[PDB]
């Protein structure tokens, strides 16, 4: 199990790591977060008490490097940096450890909660949407737009999705409008999966971290970006079985993970009409469909 | 966006437009069968698309034949009517294209805009104007040249006949709209109205008589009144 420590907590902020929160008070002894589980990306984010303004945090997988969050008091915000010093970072951590000044990892034995929303998101993939390649950690706020935003505006701070439009020459081809426009086969499995996703890996993870920016963060874009890659493949006759298997298990989660108080700013009612009750796949999505009838009945 | 009443002068300044009606592409009759079941059959239908500034009409003939084997017809249509209006901008000169497409009809702004990709510099609009385009098949030598064509075929008519040397195209706009909401209220009573009297008759090459100026205010006057009786006889007032 691996570790981030905090130097210290000048600012009140609630802390989160992954699906769990923690309020920490102004000048409290708070130096971090301990048993961190290995094996899977994390995000550790911030909400400021005295200014909910700005949700942000850092996307990090404890195997890529050590690191620990400062306090910078110029740019008012918790910062990632990553420790170079093995003998260093071993020695701080044990330190806080000892004096007990550090929050546990709450994981129940149980829960495949985190791995389930996180199956197909890898760092790599990550650093590839948010550009900045001096950190082997990735930076993501409430107010950073998407590239596709940005085209309908700094873009060194932008999120870097695979842009989705139904009405581009990318997504019809010429001679094949009324099939294209109407089923959209053509334009996930060979413009995609086969040419820019590679495999279904890749687009399940694109999907799964742009509901966590739009979850963890408020991230308007994020959300954008999850319900285009969720219609995408709904508005597609022809998707390989263990794509649509796979899909209703990844959307169940996500369905299971949203805070119930989110649902009116986080679910957009057409898509998810369209996907459960109108499209090519509105049988194919058995436990989506029972959480979201069950937990979210006002939306349909 | 959408054209209304608000910005109605911009059908007649400078900037080319098309109105593209979509209501007489697909045309049935529906019938009982041997077996006291319901069928349809197809007669050949036209897109109209028409230059409100110029008269210029696109009479697109769509014939029976491309409906042979096809299903979701009514879906079909609208695609189709996308289609050809994507053939015809494609087959004018660039300085004859058009810079606005208004369709009467809201379900054919997707299947229009999907077709004309390839013009990002073309809008495509709705109107909130009730046009009364639908009636066109009212106009004796356009139903002619439809129900007559053994194959896909495009007629080019000018809708205003020779107007434009006496009156703008906004006054000409507005004598079709007049024409055609009368034909579409009560058909008999507005072809009585346009052939009543025998000496006055259409050119060979016009679709409407050769009224003087004097003569088409006694016409407009009693298409008004046609469309006020009808209204009185609807609603019992």
């Amino acid at each position: 199990m691996n570790t981030v420590p905090f130097t210290s907590a000048p600012i009140e902020v609630t802390i989160g790591i992954d699906q769990y929160s923690f309020n920490v008070k102004e000048n409290q002894p708070f130096h971090g977060i301990k048993d961190i589980p290995i094996g899977h990306v994390h995000v550790i984010h911030f909400q400021h008490a005295d200014n909910s303004s700005m949700r942000y945090g850092y996307w990090f997988d404890c195997r890529m490097g050590n690191f620990y969050i400062q306090y910078d008091p110029k740019d008012g915000l918790y910062k990632m940096m990553e420790e170079r010093d093995g003998a260093k970072f071993e020695n701080i951590v044990h330190n806080f450890k000892e004096r007990q000044m550090m929050v546990s990892y709450p994981k129940i034995d149980e829960d495949d909660t985190w791995y389930n929303l996180t199956e197909f998101v890898q760092m790599d993939k990550i650093r590839k949407i948010v550009r900045k390649d001096e950190n082997q950690f990735s930076y993501v706020d409430s107010s950073m737009t998407t590239v596709q935003e940005n085209e309908l505006s700094d873009p060194a701070h932008s999120l870097n999705y695979t842009v989705i439009n139904f009405k581009s020459r990318e997504a019809i081809r010429p001679g094949h409008e009324m099939e294209d426009f109407l089923d959209k086969s053509y334009y996930l499995n060979t413009v995609m999966l086969q040419g820019i996703f590679k495999n279904s890996s890749n687009y399940f993870g694109e999907l799964q971290f742009a509901f966590l920016n739009a979850m963890f963060f408020g991230n308007y874009g994020s959300s954008l970006q999850w319900h285009a890659m969720i219609e995408l493949i709904c508005s597609s006759a022809t998707v390989p079985k263990h794509m649509l298997d796979k899909l209703d298990e990844i959307l169940y989660y996500q369905i299971k993970t949203l805070p119930e108080q989110y649902s009116d700013i986080l679910l957009n009612e057409r898509v998810w009409n369209i996907c459960l009750y109108s499209s090519f796949q509105k049988n194919s999505l058995h436990n989506t469909e029972k959480i979201m009838e069950n937990k979210y009945p006002e939306l349909l | 966006g959408a054209m209304n009443s608000s910005n109605y002068a911009e059908l007649f300044n400078n900037d080319i437009k098309l109105f593209v009606d979509d209501t007489n592409v697909y045309r049935v009759t529906v019938h009982k069968t041997f077996e006291g079941n319901v069928a349809t059959k197809a007669i050949n239908g036209c897109i109209f698309t028409l230059n409100p500034k110029t008269g210029h009409l696109f009479l697109k003939i769509i014939h029976t034949s491309v409906w042979a084997g096809q299903k979701r017809l009514s879906q079909l249509a609208k695609w189709k009517t996308a289609e050809e209006v994507s053939a015809l901008v494609r087959s004018l000169p660039k300085e004859e294209q058009p810079k606005q497409i208004i369709v009467t009809r809201k379900a054919m702004l997707d299947p229009l805009e999907v077709h004309m990709l390839d013009f990002p510099n073309i809008a495509i609009r709705p109107t909130e104007l009730r046009l009364p385009f639908s009636a066109a098949m009212s106009i004796d030598k356009l139903s002619d040249v439809v129900m007559k064509a053994t194959e896909p075929q495009m007629v080019l008519f000018n809708i205003y006949d020779d107007w434009l040397d006496r009156i703008s195209s906004y006054t000409a706009f507005s004598r079709l709209t007049l024409l055609l909401r009368a034909l579409k209220t009560n058909e008999e009573s507005a072809k009585m109205i346009l052939l009543s009297d025998p000496t006055i008759t259409i050119k060979s090459y016009h679709l409407w008589p050769s009224f003087t100026d004097e003569q088409w205010i006694t016409i407009e006057s009693q298409m008004r009144d046609l469309i006020l009786t009808e209204y009185g006889r609807k609603y019992n007032v």
